[PDB]
């Protein structure tokens, strides 16, 4: 439900986002890479009980290490 | 018979600001049209699929205003820190370099641009907000530059390891007919200049918010359109009452209907002069978007030799900047400054023979005859190594007496 | 009763004068164009200098200036001939017009 | 295992023309449509801007 | 409505001409001021002046 806050509106998977209420999607807290857009920097994809439509935030790529020297 | 050659050189850094994206907006037809009301509803049943088109339009739009964002900046597949040595050649790129929580008494680039940018629920309209936010776009801005710093010309495909900057510099040097063997003697100079120039450009932004006129140009059209677009509702195009109750409640339906007919085609046609105005934006913006990441692949990831293409001069490097709906490039440039006059010959006649310079031109301080480098002058002896040999004394014009010099003799009679 | 054409900001002569500017400095100058050097190159030299540029050898134009310069000569005056011939060749600027 | 030389050159000008800027026009919008009539401007002064 | 369609003709003509004007533009700053290496950007051949 875009542009709208999970108080009023379920009322008249419940999670709120900057990009509006998300009915459905299980959050979790490991990025990945986005697969299906929504918003505000939230990507979302079906990833294989409980085989559900997760909630993540967008990741930009991996870290790379580089030695120091003159 | 003459001929400039420069003795010194500046350093020069300069701005360039390109738009990228545009405002995501979204309207609803029935509800700008008709506004709760039923017999207007069930009036605009006749005309097909007009608000399914429109908002089909919009949502095109917004779609490619992500695709633009995301040709410009995810160009770069890893993340590379910040080196927590800031041991450069004398360089000091703190302005630029991000901070955690910006602590520093030191303000980096994007909080002026920012802040020189800075300084409904009852419509039928909404608007998106962007897939990407700020933050993400400033790390892909700062990896993408200190990747540039750290790894030089191994960014792609790279390695463990971190090529000095002078290295680069000299590099970048050679790039463009100088020998590094100038940049290694003052360095010291060099790099005075080179912070020298970015606290200008520091200063200069910290001046005035005035800089940023293309930017704001596409805001002040975008808040303009829109609120032609809602002070359009209260027209009455012909009819008694710009308001659906009034019509509805002072006269009997034969009539209201007409009204209401009058009323709607009205609202249509602003809804259609709208939508139109906004894809040929959209284009035109579409365009600018393609010319930024150009820019950025033939510019920041490499040197470029198109006269030009990166601001005046010789172009060296540039470093990105994000700000509100845009990029800004920092080129940095080289100048040639402080000319001299000298005489110049196009060849030099040996005994029966001609020889012409393997690189540079033939210089006379009056007395003796040299050979330098085009754009710095570093005079050398005409030595037999120097010079090409082909033809005789006889069909070059202007040719001139001259003795060329071996090493071989000297060194044979020892 | 409306309609009405504004005129250009800059005129023909302006323009004229831009274009003129442009290709003396270009031409009397070589690549000290820009900074104020004003010298004066030898024409010969730049040409030697572009030679160079595509990948030949200067004593080459060194040799055969007389004959480059010839046909030079001879070109430009097929430009002007076709040009004087054909009043049509400008297509483009008279289909925006139309 | 063959290959060829160039042994003379040429030197070739050509031309191209490029359009640059169209006809600057301007245009009464109320004179158009009304003709400078008062009863059409009245009626027309309910259709907005 | 014989209005409103000649604007909006009118100005996807201009958008057309400010695209020739760019490539007016970058053409001047390529080929006059400069010696281009881009293959048939400044006519056939190697490019001169
Ligand atoms: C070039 O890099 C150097 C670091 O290598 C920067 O030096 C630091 O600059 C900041 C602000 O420009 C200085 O903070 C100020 O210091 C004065 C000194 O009395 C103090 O009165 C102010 O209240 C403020 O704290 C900082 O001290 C200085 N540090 C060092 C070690 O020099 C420099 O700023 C960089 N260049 C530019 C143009 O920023
Ligand atoms: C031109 O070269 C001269 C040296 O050949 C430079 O002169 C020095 O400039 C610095 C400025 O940072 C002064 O502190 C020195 O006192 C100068 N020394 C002499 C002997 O003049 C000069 O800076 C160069 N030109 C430019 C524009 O940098
Ligand atoms: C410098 O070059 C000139 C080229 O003209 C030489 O002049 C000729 O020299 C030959 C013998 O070397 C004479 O037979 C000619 O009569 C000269 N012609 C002219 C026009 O002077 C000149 O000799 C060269 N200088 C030296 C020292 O050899
Ligand atoms: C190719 O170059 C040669 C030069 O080595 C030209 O030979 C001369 O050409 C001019 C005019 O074309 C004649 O007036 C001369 O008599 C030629 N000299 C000789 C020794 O033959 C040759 O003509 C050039 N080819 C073309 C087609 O112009
Ligand atoms: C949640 O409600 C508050 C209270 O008005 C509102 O400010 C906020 O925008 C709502 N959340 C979202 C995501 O809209
Ligand atoms: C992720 O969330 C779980 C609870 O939902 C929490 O225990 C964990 O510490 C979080 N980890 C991170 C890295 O945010
Ligand atoms: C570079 O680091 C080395 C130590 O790894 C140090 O000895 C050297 O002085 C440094 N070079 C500069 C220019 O600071
Ligand atoms: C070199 O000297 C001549 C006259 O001696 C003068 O006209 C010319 O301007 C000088 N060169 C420069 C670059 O000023
Ligand atoms: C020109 O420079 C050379 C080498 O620097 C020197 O030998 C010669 O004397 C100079 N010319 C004059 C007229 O002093």
């Amino acid at each position: 439900y875009q542009g709208v806050n999970c108080t009023e509106v379920p009322v008249a998977n419940v999670f709120q986002t900057r990009a509006g209420c998300l009915i459905g999607a299980e959050h979790v807290n490991n990025s990945y890479e986005c697969d299906i857009p929504i918003g505000a920097g939230i990507c979302a994809s079906y990833q294989t009980a409980s085989q559900s439509i997760i909630a993540y935030t967008m990741s930009l790529g991996e870290e790379n290490s580089v030695a120091y020297s003159n | 018979n003459s001929i400039a050659i420069p003795t010194n050189f500046t350093i020069s850094v300069t701005t360039e600001i390109i738009p990228v994206s545009m405002q995501k907006v979204s309207v609803d037809c029935t509800m700008y049209i008709c506004g709760d009301s039923e017999e207007c509803s069930n009036l605009l049943l006749q005309y097909g699929s007009f608000c399914t088109q429109l908002n089909r339009a919009l949502h095109e739009i917004a779609v490619e205003q992500d695709k633009n964002t995301q040709e410009v900046f995810a160009q770069v597949k890893q993340i590379y820190k910040t080196p927590p040595i800031k041991d450069f050649g004398g360089f000091n790129f703190s302005q630029i370099l991000p901070d955690p929580s910006k602590p520093s008494k030191r303000s980096a680039i994007e909080d002026l641009l920012f802040n020189k940018v800075t300084l409904q629920k009852f419509n039928g309209l909404t608007v998106l907000p962007p897939l990407l936010t700020d933050e993400m776009i400033a790390a892909y801005t700062s990896a993408l530059l200190a990747g540039t710093i750290t790894a030089g010309w191994t960014f792609g495909a790279g390695a463990a390891l971190q090529i000095p900057f002078a290295m680069q510099m000299a590099y970048r040097f050679n790039g463009i007919g100088v020998t590094q063997n100038v940049l290694y003697e003052n360095q010291k100079l060099i790099a005075n200049q080179f912070n020298k120039a970015i606290g200008k450009i520091q200063d200069g932004l910290s001046s005035t918010a005035s800089a940023l006129g293309k930017l704001q140009d596409v805001v002040n059209q975008n808040a303009q359109a829109l609120n032609t677009l809602v002070k359009q509702l209260s027209s009455n195009f012909g009819a008694i009452s710009s308001v659906l109750n009034d019509i509805l409640s002072r006269l009997d339906p034969p009539e209201a209907e007409v009204q209401i007919d009058r009323l709607i085609n009205g609202r249509l046609q602003a809804l259609n002069t709208y939508v139109t105005q906004q894809l040929i934006r959209a284009a035109e913006i579409r365009a600018s978007a393609n010319l930024a990441a150009e820019k950025m692949s033939e510019c920041v990831l490499g040197q470029s030799k198109r006269v030009d293409f990166c601001g005046k001069g010789y172009h060296l490097m540039s470093f990105p900047q994000s700000a509100p709906h845009g990029v800004v490039f920092l080129h940095v440039t080289y100048v040639p400054t402080q000319y001299k006059n000298f005489t110049t010959a196009p060849a030099i006649c040996h005994n029966g023979k001609a020889h012409f310079p393997r690189e540079g031109v033939f210089v006379s301080n009056g007395t003796h005859w040299f050979v330098t480098q085009r754009n710095f002058y570093e005079p050398q002896i005409i030595t037999t190594d120097n010079t090409f040999v082909s033809g005789d004394c006889d069909v070059v014009i202007g040719i001139v007496n001259n003795t060329v010099y071996d090493p071989l003799q000297p060194e044979l009679d020892s």
